[PDB]
């Protein structure tokens, strides 16, 4: 999922954008 | 070194660090 893959792939800042309300 | 993948609980760290008012909901399983 989103959250998995930011440690062993990669995390998007706009999905971080998505993480955040 | 400006982008590395955050792992454990500090995954949840690059969120509130780019967060912040807004704030974010984190999910560990989904």
């Amino acid at each position: 999922g989103i959250v998995e893959q930011c440690c062993t792939s990669i995390c998007s800042l706009y999905q971080l954008e998505n993480y955040c309300n | 070194f400006v982008n590395q993948h955050l792992c454990g609980s500090h995954l949840v760290e690059a969120l509130y660090l780019v967060c912040g008012e807004r704030g974010f909901f984190y999910t560990p399983k989904t």
